[PDB]
């Protein structure tokens, strides 16, 4: 209700994308981290879940989306999950973006698209890229647009919905899909 | 009375957790006096040796010494434990201290809290209030922001982290004061406070407001 | 072992809530035992004691003197002067204070609870600002509506001296947490600081729904 | 002086005791009468004109009482109101006109105001008539807060009451004679 203008704030802050990432894990205030220099900048990825296992040796040389959390009085940007595999080459590939206004007591939908840059995507950046456009093009997080939810379609073979209540939960932002298993995204806002 | 000495085992500062390399845990006394030679011994002994110090005396006499392990940084937040035992020529029967990471935490609740309606109708100079509450242990950092400005330690108050009056589980609160210029809290632009708890799943958390 | 004197002001609580407002003089790290010559000054009153304190709180105790009546001329301002003459050295010990002068009132504050305590509605947070008075010394109590709140149902900070490249000035806050109901049923809660420099030495902020 | 807080003090009770006696402690440096009356205990606060010309205490007058607010000890705390005694030797209506100045409009509204006694606090009288304001012309509710109370005395001179906020402790010794009241004028500039 109130979180509104915080929700906004950060699904609507400036991203970022990287690669061939290089970085042994260390430890941090009992958690696994992967500190790194990118752009005038220092990140900590952290990593929690999916993605600890998976880079029990820090990270090779994968891709990295990173989102700011915000930054500690070291200059660190604390950021968590988002890497993907490495052999990432690209597949901009269109998903349709289904985007239903439920204001009232009626439903002023309307048809859209989403692009996306990698082979092999995170959670992550759907997540946030998604947001960003339901915040951008339909003015989510503002006025009263707090509550929906983002429903992913991966092909006739399971359904993965994203409550837009709040902020993805960190546990999730290391899982994985594949660009092309994606058939259509379906967002249903709630403007109570 | 008189000397009767304690021994107790610190835990390493939140601080140097958090925002240092080299952390360390300090084991003292306090009633004991004399021997300059009377050493403690740690238990995970991984080469890294203590650090005696300077005897050092509390009033009415009653000297104190300490021992500090070097960078037992990683095996705390690594859930060991360590055991500090002190021997002195006071007592044949020697002084064990016990001590590890805590278990059983809370997160801090941050609420970041305008300034007084009266405050600003005033344009002279805002109060930003900061309480962090209902928290793990009571080690916590609190720091002020400028939107992404740091403001240093010298322009604000920060109070000690006290016990929260509570009938059930223990926790912790704290609270601090930015006074800022109503001239830029009126301009629109934005304060954070930011604390630092090890319950706290990225370390920190920042809370900003505005008006 | 070692004795030294020391001057105590009286407690502002005993300053706003007592009758009998003495102030304290007393001498520590004695070996002796008594035989100590505590004259003062301000002879309206006066009577010592000692009554040996072994709570010298050291490998050695000591005793004190109290110089009752002494309520107002503390409020004037007058310069006590408590001389302390006790055994092992002869040049008796000599401390002595008076009022603080360079003083300003509390500027007090009654924050309402976050917005999101209001949302997971089950205990909200009142917070207590009280800041810019000079005499380090305040009290802080709390209300629901009339009745003052006990003590051991809030929290309240030690009185810090705040950030000024100039009048010294100090800042206490405190947090008093109520029941979610309550706060939305209606009825009021207040702060009410005490001090010195105050007009009717307290002041009683009050904030509601 | 935020509206809710001015409404809230302007509207509580206040009492009017008659023959009073009391000596006057020096709390917290200022001098003060204490007296116990209606199962209430009571802190006089002489601050005014009031502290020279009751510098010995009270001894038979007449109090104006009005919460400050009550000490934690239980005392309620009042400012001034002192009376002189045998005062009671007359009643006496004054013409007051109210007026709600808004859009640049009048809205006058001829009233009336009553006085209990001969000699006057411009405590009383103050208080009175701000609780009078707010009953029957809306003052310190919703926004309508800044004004000023005006008293005209025979022959011409005329105090001022300036409603933005309580009246000063300073002056609630002062004293005023039904006497030498011609008329009270009011302007509630709802601004
Ligand atoms: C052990 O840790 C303590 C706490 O961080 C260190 O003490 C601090 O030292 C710095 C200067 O280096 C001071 O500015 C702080 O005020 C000190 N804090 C304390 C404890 O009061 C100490 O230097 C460390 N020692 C070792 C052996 O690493
Ligand atoms: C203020 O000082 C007075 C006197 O030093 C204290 O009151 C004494 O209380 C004892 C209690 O048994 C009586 O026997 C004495 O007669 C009292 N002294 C006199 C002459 O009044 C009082 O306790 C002090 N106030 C506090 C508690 O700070
Ligand atoms: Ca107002």
């Amino acid at each position: 209700l109130y979180d509104i203008k915080d929700l906004h704030r950060y699904y609507s802050s400036e991203s970022f994308e990287f690669s061939n990432i290089s970085g042994k894990v260390e430890n941090y205030n009992g958690s696994n981290v992967v500190r790194f220099n990118q752009e005038k900048q220092n990140h900590q990825l952290f990593l929690l879940g999916e993605d600890k296992a998976k880079y029990k040796q820090g990270l090779q040389g994968q891709d990295v989306f990173v989102v700011k959390e915000l930054i500690d009085p070291n200059g660190r940007l604390s950021t968590v999950g988002g890497v993907t595999k490495k052999n990432n080459q690209s597949s901009e590939t269109n998903i349709h973006l289904l985007v239903n206004k439920l204001d009232g007591g009626n439903l002023d939908a309307t048809n859209d698209s989403f692009l996306i840059n990698k082979e092999e995507v995170s959670l992550k950046e759907l997540d946030f890229k998604i947001r960003k456009q339901l915040v951008e093009k339909y003015g989510l997080y503002q006025g009263t647009s707090k509550y929906g939810k983002i429903t992913i379609i991966l092909n006739g073979g399971k359904k993965q919905e994203i409550d837009l209540g709040d902020k993805l939960q960190f546990e999730r932002m290391g899982d994985v899909l594949n660009s092309k298993d994606i058939n259509k995204i379906e967002v249903t806002l709630k403007q109570i | 009375e008189s000397c009767h000495p304690r021994l107790s085992l610190h835990r390493p500062a939140l601080e140097d957790l958090l925002l240092g390399s080299e952390a360390n845990l300090t084991c003292t006394l306090t009633g004991l006096r004399d021997a300059s030679g009377v050493t403690f011994t740690w238990t995970p002994s991984s080469g890294k040796s203590a650090v005696q110090g300077p005897p050092e005396r509390d009033l009415c006499g009653c000297y104190s010494v300490s021992s500090v392990l070097p960078g037992c940084a990683e095996p705390w937040n690594h859930g060991k434990t360590f055991t500090c035992t002190a021997a002195y020529p006071e007592s044949k029967t020697p002084l064990t201290a016990t001590l590890s990471k805590s278990g059983n935490t809370f997160r801090p609740e941050v609420h970041l809290l305008p300034p007084p309606s009266e405050e600003l109708a005033l344009n002279e100079l805002v109060t930003l209030t900061c309480l962090a509450r209902g928290f793990s242990p009571k080690d916590v950092l609190v720091r002020w922001l400028q939107g992404s400005q740091e403001l240093p330690r010298e322009k604000y108050l920060t109070w000690a982290s006290r016990q929260e009056p509570s009938q059930g589980t223990t926790t912790f609160a704290v609270t601090s004061i930015l006074r800022v210029a109503a001239e830029d809290w009126k301009k629109g632009d934005t304060f954070s406070c930011m604390v630092g708890h090890e319950a706290l799943p990225l370390a920190f958390t920042q809370k900003t407001i505005d008006r």
